[PDB]
């Protein structure tokens, strides 16, 4: 939720997950919501 | 790459960008 995938704080929607590949760890700055790098 | 969209005097535009959305506005005027 800091460098990979951010949600806004007015979210209208549903979040789903179930039990069943890299991920970023260093970048200069935060993210804006619903934006990718 | 991800997105694609093909569809069928002073010309004025406003481009705004927020929450991962690019809003585009448009005007037209028949006339520096
Ligand atoms: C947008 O991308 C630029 C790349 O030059 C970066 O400097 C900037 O920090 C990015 N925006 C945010 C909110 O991190």
């Amino acid at each position: 939720a800091d460098y990979n995938y951010k949600l806004p704080d007015d979210f209208m929607g549903c979040v789903l997950a179930w039990n069943t590949y890299k991920y970023r760890y260093l970048r200069h700055g935060k993210l804006r919501p619903f934006e990718r790098d | 790459c991800t997105f694609e969209y093909i569809s069928d005097h002073l010309r004025e535009f406003v481009f705004k960008n927020k929450d991962g959305f690019l809003y585009v506005y448009k005007g037209y005027q028949p006339i520096d």
